[PDB]
């Protein structure tokens, strides 16, 4: 309804807006990351409606510049406008300081668009998980819908979200190698994912340490990971 | 100014005011869009020839640009704000970028239009959903369906408007991937035929090819519908 | 309830409601305890433990300037927004006179700034406790902000989940802390956390944030490496 | 003034020249710049100014015309129609924080019965437009430093019946003209035509 | 239901009662009492501490505005230092402006303008706090209470609070034109001391200031030991 | 305040917005109009309110730029409303200024379409932002352009607009459009689209008689073109015939209400003949 | 700061907040005016509360301009804010053309504002009826303004308690004929149907448009038709 | 929903508004003005039960303009905005064009002021009666004459011969209607119409007055200028009208 205000706290001290936005990611698609020594690796669920759907389109993981890119979980129109953002916050950085924004200072940009809403009427229904390499390392940073951002090590977001955390407690330790990160990743995704897991059904992506630059895997790519599995 | 908040999140993480934007297209006349090797065909039902409305001829396949044309479903009012503004968009892109502005370009931008609806506080989301065609500069054909959500995706073939997901299922059987200029068009209106009225005259339909766009006419259409109907004839009895 | 929707309704019996409630949101932050002694404030912060082999972060304490910082329970996002506007105003402040805003007059500015968001319709609450600690001229100062614009000087404080019990084991031994070194500050503000914490779990550097600042001492957060001087030889025995 | 626009409008064609010069002080950057752009079908602009404001403003009016088509269901606008949109732009700039638009355009059209209903001007139409938004119909026109000499040798010569034939050789003896006697060295003229048939690109008068 | 969710609505009785409500919340606060004298003007005012570990000088509910003038806040503490701040910016506007002290009579029609400003409007709600402006500009000592709804009245004794009806009983019992500020500082902190309610709100203590002859008709907290 | 939003630019769960839906229902109770387009020209008909004998004329010097029911919205373009009267002098304002700002710019009268494209894009506006109520009007636009010819254009309060070759709006719309189907053809004389308007007006507002006291007619059509001034603008080109809206007096409304009597009555005489 | 519209449609089409406005408006004292062929006349009852009123002090026909004057009925004070829009365009239009405004584009310039009102957000409509009665170049006329923002050129119209009954009366009593000292005479004589107590010059106001001008009768003019009737 | 924002009732009628005339009779208080042949009173009455309350301090009387008074009955508050915006008005209009705000003109721009709340939603209409007075010149002879304004939450503006506004306001008119048909009372002197005024104020409350339960300010032809009548002038009233 409208007859509770936008700007409205529940009594168990929650902002109502906040609390229904994050309703909306858990129907939304999984998405998780893997931060890993070796590099950070992003996966996700497609969920694409129809067999029609050009896959490459409905991209869920976004470069947001050379070395950070995102995976959205949610209402994928206004992840474009976060990612946007990000994108436009990762360049001012390059040109105003001749040096790849931080993973840390890119979400912290994501999550300043994110709080201005009385501006914008609603928060976005999205939350982001911004995986990148900077000095600090490979990084795995997660926005919610609030303007938070957390740091994790791994984590899950959208629909099996709650059954991936449950996979990542029993498997992922902190020197993974990216190989194992990625087999993890897809491992996960299969459990989770309602449809039968393809090259097509899912989209993988790294930023590696080494280099510190981001490779959006092809299908061949993907498949050469399930082939290990 | 009035800058209410109208599209809110409910309970269950719904935005209720988007979900009524797309009972409004669902409610639209259906509109199609089948990608070919060398063709786009985007074929629209029109409400049905009465006496009245006038002889002279009005397409409801709109032009954006000289590359990209878009059929729509949901409000006609809200449908024509939106293709003007793509159709202003295109050319403030070729004032700004001497290029034409490519089809996936055009359609984000329509999309994020379609989107800064759904969480501008003072209105209410466009009740429209869209399908852009089109040609790149380079000879790439180009098919998108824009939602009221403000979420684009490319497609092979897609329908909007009612029967939209009977039309898709219907499509995603029977749907190759290279195919001719007159298969297109076949596809396009035995996928139309699915959900219109067994009527010829409603289906009005366009054919972009790289640099040239025509709209099928009447003549030209009820041969292709002929041979379709006895088609679905043939299908009938099989069943 | 008719009166709890807006911010701008008093109710019958005279109480703010959506301000009673962005204090709840306070109360169910986690844990953070301030004391001050002679020369320095400590705050000491329960970060999330590490769900297995599986870490998380979330800045809880920020710098704001050489002399002051900040530890908050509830909205982080509501703490950013303080954060910058704090770090904005001790930059203005010291833009202009070429040394930190006192601590007093920083505490008003915070006070001022909540209540701006508890009148106007459009606004709402700030869902956020702070802890600012500063020290200035007049000596250390630890502040307890709240959502209702109420700022609290303080001896020592706690703030967030569980709190209640650091504040009965503060009550026990605040008295004593004007005499206290920085090391046993420090001990008090851990053993005073510790309290805080669910069940069977313990304090260690993966955690627990410190943060100090004092007389010659800039405001400087204590994480890893840092903080084990203090946490590695600690443990709370009744 | 450095770079002369001519045109002339006979019974059946409009002729437009103008002079490929761009400069850089004194420096001849190029002698083969099209300042001749084609605004639609059978529309198109000798303009001739410096090539920041000759695009910008051409570039404005070209996609402004073509937005009205995209609006207009593909009705192609009369020249009387795009010479007063392009005067109007002119004259409100005059007055605007940017300045004038230092161009001088002469507006050539072919006006074609655009339905079976159109009771409107069948044939070509030119339009002289100073930089200031002045417009007005001419039957020939120039600008630049080699406008006064080909205006008075088109007083001369140029009669409103001439073929497609004896208007090449009257713009050959033009664009001549200019190279005889203006010392801004124009060698070499773009020279277009518009007939009922559209927008012809002469090469053989330069 | 509909007739008292905002202030910009009179009920059919023609009364505000959101700026009742706000009312409500100063009659259920921490107990302020002032006295208007020859010498100068006095204000005290019980603070309760909801902690043993406060500072001393905690949550003071009494402002300077200027030199000459005093906001005592009885009430919600956050609204009540809006209207010092806006005390504040009409004491520095009399200065700027018109080269002079704000007089007490001036500054206290100026905070109850503004408290009734936050009383007309559907978007804003009215202040949660009784201000005592106590003054010693050039009209002499003078003592106002501007209400939540805006309405300023001068005293010479005034009682704010829980305790405002018994405080008020021990105000009456003091002869006005003889008690100077120095008696009065012992008598009001007395009252407070007095119709404090010791099992309910243990923790406490007596914030006392003034503005008189002796202060150099300066508003300032009178010392410590001048207060029991 | 917010409680007392009426949310007028929201969707409802079925995706419509009711507002609009009620401003139709409104324009429904309005004086109906009939719209004829032919070759030779446009036919506005129009059922003005029952004239009480205290009724004045304001004694307008130009009699065919409005009337009750018909209004000039530039020399090339009039129009009909049925709903919200002030609403309806609002938008014809706007409509005016419109065609004149075309005119300002383009120096050519604007195409109908472009105008019923700006006057809808004005209704459109006010059904998505603003939290007001949308104009409760429906426009009948007739007009001439070089580009299509003779026009007619519906106008819905939603923003939608449609060519017709004969519709009606206001009051039995549904009755009327029946009746227009039934007997309007693609090769008709002004005189004989005037004519069906009037025997279609008659017939939905159920008269033995059309009543002249409670009908206006207006008509678009082109006329020779009289002052040209042609040595003021040599280069200028004046069309032979220039487009004129009137607005037909009683007396020149007589013979065409007379003529749609006789039609009416003929038709009664074949009525007699079939049940024979 | 409200900007939402207080009036809307219902399901059955009305706008039932402007059917409210013209309740308003037909609450107030009978105005009326009659049309002459030399002239118009327009009379109110100025029914005071009480006898300690300064009769002079009421207002209930005004002059706009010159040439132009006005009664009203209903919202005294809404009027007001009409009348002095009212005045306002009479002068505006005096500055532009150096002619004074026709009354036909005054009464639309006052339509204009009241449908303002019944549209533009967070403001009701107006309470009020106007009477309008001045001489132009097209003659003279007598235009009832309504809260729709609706007019009418009337010969003779009454609005105000008894208006049906003062329309009724006026309908036998009217002629094409009537003069203006014969329209006065009828006015009066129509107000005085419906009066209880007797008529004088500190209980009724009349307007005339006489010549080229409008005028307020002064209580010695008016007590010069009061004896006749 | 008719009765919490400004819009029309099914009745035609505006409930805040109707709702702020109850907000003028609330706090019990009634003032009377009254014009006499060279000046004008108003007398409000000027309880102030708390003997801890400072009397000077409390004053239903305001000053406009040194030649306009004022007298604010209902919300107290709300009379003290009205003013600080008929001041603005008053300063305004002097700055403008250069004379005094008259007081015809004032109080019609305050009706303007109070008919806007009316109209907009969201603004509480001020929930007073203003009554101004003040001398008015003739332009006639140059004569000042006494006048009496009333503004009420309506917007409505009227002058008047006497008016009384609050409490029991019907009861106090119905005695100066009644006093009205002896005496002319714009014949009448300063004393005697001083006594109809206080007779009034007496009558209505029920009670008689004493000279510091009322506040009476004056314009004269001969002092233009709006004064509070002292108590020792208010007192000799009193026993005048005890006395007869």
């Amino acid at each position: 309804e409208y007859d509770r205000g936008v700007n409205t706290f529940s009594p168990e001290g929650r902002i109502f807006q906040i609390e229904y936005a994050v309703e909306a990611i858990k129907l939304g698609s999984t998405s998780l990351g893997i931060r890993t020594p070796e590099g950070v690796v992003l996966a996700a669920e497609k969920r694409v409606p129809s067999t029609l759907v050009v896959p490459s389109s409905m991209s869920k993981i976004m470069e947001v510049d050379s070395h950070i890119a995102a995976v959205m979980s949610g209402m994928v129109a206004d992840a474009r406008i976060l990612v946007e953002h990000a994108r436009v916050e990762s360049q001012n950085h390059r040109f105003t300081y001749n040096e790849p924004m931080s993973v840390e200072s890119c979400t912290l940009a994501t999550c300043d668009l994110s709080i201005q809403f009385g501006l914008m009427s609603r928060p976005f229904g999205v939350s982001l998980l911004i995986a990148g390499v900077d000095e600090k390392g490979p990084q795995l940073w997660q926005t919610d819908p609030s303007g938070t951002h957390t740091r994790y090590d791994a984590q899950a977001i959208g629909g099996g979200a709650e059954a991936a955390q449950s996979v990542f407690t029993e498997r992922y330790h902190r020197n993974m190698t990216l190989e194992e990160g990625e087999t993890l990743a897809v491992d996960i995704l299969k459990q989770v994912m309602e449809d039968q897991l393809s090259p097509e059904n899912i989209e993988v992506a790294v930023v590696r340490a080494d280099d510190g630059k981001l490779h959006m895997y092809t299908p061949t790519e993907i498949k050469a990971i399930m082939s290990r599995m | 100014s009035y800058d209410r908040a109208i599209t809110v999140f409910s309970p269950d993480g719904h935005l209720f005011q988007v979900e009524y934007a797309q009972e409004a297209v669902k409610k639209g006349l259906a509109a199609v869009g089948v990608l070919g090797s060398d063709s786009v065909v985007i074929a629209v039902e029109k409400k049905s020839a009465v006496k009245l409305q006038d002889s002279r001829t009005i397409r409801k396949i709109y032009k954006v640009d000289a590359n990209i044309y878009l059929a729509f479903a949901g409000l006609s009012a809200d449908a024509r704000v939106l293709i003007n503004k793509a159709q202003l968009e295109c050319q403030r892109f070729s004032l700004n970028y001497e290029d034409t502005m490519d089809v996936d370009m055009l359609v984000r931008y329509v999309a994020g239009v379609q989107q800064k609806s759904t969480q501008s506080g003072g209105s209410r989301p466009f009740g429209v959903a869209t399908v852009i065609g089109g040609f790149n500069e380079d000879g790439k054909p180009h098919l998108w369906k824009t939602d009221p959500s403000g979420m684009c995706s490319a497609w092979r073939a897609v329908a909007i408007g009612r029967h939209d997901q009977t039309v898709i299922e219907y499509m995603e059987k029977s749907y190759k991937d290279g195919m001719s200029r007159d298969e297109c068009v076949h596809f396009a209106i035995k996928s139309l035929l699915e959900v219109v009225e067994s009527g010829s005259r409603n289906i009005e339909l366009l054919v972009l090819q790289y640099k040239e766009a025509r709209y099928l006419t009447e003549e030209e259409l009820q041969k292709f519908v002929v041979e379709v109907e006895k088609e679905r004839e043939e299908e009938a009895a099989a069943k | 309830n008719e009166y709890d929707s807006d911010i701008t309704t008093w109710s019958p019996t005279g109480r703010l409601f959506q301000i009673e409630y962005a204090n709840e949101a306070v109360n169910n932050g986690s844990a953070t305890v301030g004391v001050k002694g002679k020369n320095f404030v400590v705050l000491a912060a329960l970060k999330r433990s590490p769900v297995a082999e599986l870490s998380s972060y979330q800045e809880k304490v920020f710098e704001i300037d050489e002399h002051v910082g900040m530890s908050i329970s509830g909205l982080v996002a509501d703490g950013r927004v303080l954060a910058r506007y704090l770090r904005t105003e001790c930059m203005n402040y010291r833009y202009m006179y070429s040394n930190g805003m006192p601590m007093n007059q920083m505490a008003d500015m915070i006070g001022e700034k909540h209540q701006r968001h508890i009148q106007c319709s459009g606004k709402r609450p700030f869902g956020v406790g702070l802890l600012l600690a500063g020290y200035d001229r007049q000596g250390p100062h630890l502040y307890q902000t709240v959502p209702s614009g109420d700022v609290y000087d303080y001896k020592a404080t706690a703030m967030g989940v569980r709190s209640q019990a650091s504040r009965t084991y503060l009550e026990r031994h605040f008295e004593h802390f004007s005499d206290c070194t920085l090391d046993e500050l420090v001990t008090h503000a851990l053993k005073a956390l510790a309290s805080a914490t669910s069940e069977g779990i313990e304090l260690n550097v993966k955690n627990t944030t410190i943060a100090i600042v004092g007389k010659d001492t800039p405001f400087t957060i204590f994480e890893e490496e840092s903080a084990r001087k203090y946490l590695d030889g600690f443990k709370m025995r009744p | 003034m450095a770079e002369t626009a001519i045109a002339f409008r006979c019974k059946d064609y409009v002729m437009v020249a103008a002079a490929g010069l761009n400069a850089f002080y004194y420096i001849k950057i190029t002698d083969a710049e099209d300042k001749i752009t084609q605004l639609d079908t059978h529309q198109l602009v000798a303009c001739t100014g410096e090539n920041g404001p000759r695009v910008n403003f051409t570039e404005y009016i070209k996609c402004n015309l073509a937005l009205n088509r995209m609006r207009q269901h593909g009705r192609h606008s009369s020249c009387e129609s795009t010479a007063n949109f392009m005067r109007n732009c002119l004259a409100s700039a005059i007055r605007s924080r940017e300045g004038a638009y230092q161009v001088n355009c002469l507006f050539a059209g072919y006006d074609t019965p655009v339905s079976e209903d159109d009771d409107g001007v069948v044939g070509p139409q030119l339009f002289y437009m100073d930089y200031l938004g002045t417009l007005q119909a001419v039957p020939y026109g120039c600008h630049g430093y080699g406008a006064c000499f080909v205006t008075a040798l088109l007083d001369r010569l140029w009669r409103p019946d001439l073929s497609q034939q004896e208007g090449l050789e009257l713009m050959q003896k033009c664009c001549d003209e200019v190279k005889r006697r203006v010392i801004i060295s124009n060698s070499y003229f773009f020279v277009k035509a518009v007939t009922k048939n559209g927008v012809e690109v002469i090469t053989a008068v330069h | 239901s509909g007739h008292d969710q905002s202030t910009d609505v009179f009920s059919a009785e023609g009364r505000v009662f959101q700026v009742e409500y706000a009312g409500k919340a100063v009659d259920n606060s921490s107990t302020a009492v002032a006295a208007c004298c020859k010498d100068g003007v006095v204000v005290a005012v019980e603070k309760v501490h909801t902690s043993r570990m406060l500072e001393k000088g905690s949550n003071n509910r009494i402002h300077a505005v200027d030199r000459q003038a005093g906001i005592c806040i009885c009430g919600l503490l956050p609204d009540g230092r809006a209207i010092v701040s806006r005390a504040r910016q009409e004491a520095e506007n009399s200065r700027d402006i018109f080269a002079t002290p704000i007089r007490g009579s001036v500054l206290a029609n100026r905070v109850g303008e503004f408290m009734h400003a936050y009383t007309t409007h559907f978007a804003y709600r009215p202040f949660g706090c009784s201000a005592i402006i106590a003054s010693y500009a050039d009209d002499g000592p003078q003592l106002f209470v501007s209400d939540p709804s805006g309405t300023v009245a001068g005293y010479y004794g005034v009682a704010l609070g829980k305790a405002k009806t018994v405080a008020k009983s021990e105000l009456e019992k003091l002869d006005f034109s003889s008690l100077t500020c120095d008696e009065a500082v012992g008598k009001l902190a007395s009252i407070l001391h007095e119709v404090h309610d010791k099992q309910k709100d243990k923790l406490y203590e007596v914030e006392v200031a003034w503005v008189c002859d002796k202060s150099d008709r300066k508003f300032v907290h009178v010392p410590a030991d001048m207060v029991p | 305040s917010h409680r007392y939003d009426s949310r007028t630019t929201t969707f409802s769960p079925e995706g419509r917005l009711y507002q609009v839906e009620y401003a139709v229902e409104a324009i429904q109770q309005a004086g109906t109009v009939i719209g004829v387009c032919t070759k030779d020209g446009v036919v506005l008909a129009g059922e003005k309110m029952v004239p009480h004998p205290l009724f004045d004329s304001e004694s307008m010097q130009d009699k065919n730029t409005s009337g009750e029911k018909m209004y000039k919205i530039a020399e090339h373009i009039g129009c009909s409303v049925a709903g919200v009267t002030s609403d309806a002098y609002a938008l014809l304002n706007y409509a005016r200024l419109s065609a004149l700002r075309h005119q300002y710019t383009f120096q050519e009268p604007m195409a109908i379409e472009d105008l019923c494209r700006i006057l809808c894009d004005e209704k459109q506006l006010y059904t998505q932002y603003g939290g007001v109520r949308p104009y409760g009007v429906s426009f009948l636009l007739v007009g001439w352009d070089r580009y299509y010819g003779y026009q007619l254009y519906s106008t819905e309060p939603s923003g939608d607009y449609s060519a017709w070759s004969a519709y009606a709006i206001g009051q039995n719309d549904q009755v009327a459009h029946a009746l227009l189907k039934k007997d309007w053809h693609e090769s008709m004389t002004l005189e004989d689209g005037m004519l069906l308007a009037l025997r279609v007006l008659g017939k939905t507002m159920d008269t033995a008689k059309i009543d002249l006291d409670r009908v206006e007619v207006a008509v678009m059509r082109k006329v020779p073109a009289s002052n040209i001034d042609q040595l003021l603008d040599p280069f200028k080109h004046h069309p032979k015939t220039t487009p004129r809206f009137q607005i037909l007096t009683r007396s020149e409304l007589k013979p065409h209400a007379e003529r749609a009597d006789q039609a009416r009555e003929a038709e009664e005489k074949a009525e007699a003949e079939r049940q024979r | 700061e409200a900007f939402y519209g207080l009036t809307t449609f219902s399901p059955s089409g009305k706008l039932i907040q402007i059917e409210y406005a013209t309740t308003a408006a037909g609450k107030g004292t009978t105005a009326l005016g009659v049309k002459a062929t030399d002239g118009v006349v327009i009379a109110a009852k100025k029914k005071a509360p009480s006898t300690l009123v300064d009769a002079s002090s009421i207002q209930k026909v005004f002059v706009l301009d010159e040439h132009v004057g006005c009664t009203y009925s209903g919202m005294g004070p809404d009027c007001r804010v009409l009348i002095d829009s009212a005045r306002k365009n009479c002068q505006q239009y005096k500055l532009m053309y150096n002619e004074p405004i026709p009354i036909s584009q005054l009464v639309r310039k006052i339509s204009a504002i009241y449908q303002e009102f019944t549209q533009s957000g967070g403001v009701r409509p107006f309470g009020c009826s106007l009477l309008v009665a001045g001489v132009d170049a097209n003659g003279y006329h007598l235009y009832q303004v309504d809260p729709s923002g609706t007019f009418w050129a009337w010969k003779a119209t009454a609005i105000g308690t008894g208006s049906p009954d003062a329309k009724a009366f006026l309908e036998k009593r009217y002629t094409v004929d009537m003069e203006l000292e014969d329209a006065v005479h009828t006015a009066l004589l129509t107000l005085k149907e419906g009066f209880d107590g007797q008529m004088t010059s500190e209980n009724t106001q009349v307007g005339r448009v006489v010549e080229n001008r409008f005028e307020i009768l002064s209580v010695d003019q008016l007590r010069d038709y009061l004896d006749q009737i | 929903f008719d009765k919490y924002i400004t819009v029309f009732s099914p009745e035609g009628s505006l409930y805040q508004v109707e709702y702020a005339f109850k907000a003028v009779t609330y706090p019990g208080l009634l003032t009377v003005a009254i014009r006499c042949k060279d000046a004008v009173l108003v007398v409000t009455q000027h309880l102030i039960p708390d003997r801890l309350m400072r009397p000077d301090s409390v004053t239903a009387l305001y000053e406009v303009t040194p030649n306009i008074g004022c007298c604010m009955t209902g919300r107290a508050p709300d009379g003290r905005a009205l003013v600080q915006r008929a001041r603005e008005e008053a300063s305004d209009y002097q700055y403008r064009y250069g004379v005094e705000i008259p007081i015809a003109v004032l109080a019609k721009r305050m009706g303007d002021k109070a008919q806007v709340r009316t109209q907009q939603a969201g603004l509480r209409p001020m929930g007073v009666v203003s009554t101004f007075i003040g001398m008015d010149q003739s332009d006639q002879d140059g004569s000042l004459k006494p006048q009496i304004y009333t503004v009420d939450p309506a917007g409505w503006t009227g002058g008047h011969i006497a008016c009384a506004a609050g409490k029991k306001q019907v009861e106090a008119m119905a005695f100066l209607e009644k006093r009205q048909k002896s005496t002319e009372l714009d014949a009448l002197t300063q004393k005697e119409a001083a006594m109809i005024a206080l007779a009034a104020l007496q009558s209505a409350i029920g009670t008689a007055v004493k000279a510091k339960e009322v506040e009476v300010g004056r314009c004269t032809a001969a002092n233009p200028a709006f004064q509070r009548v002292p108590n020792s002038e208010v007192e000799e009233w009193l026993t005048a009208v005890a006395e007869a």
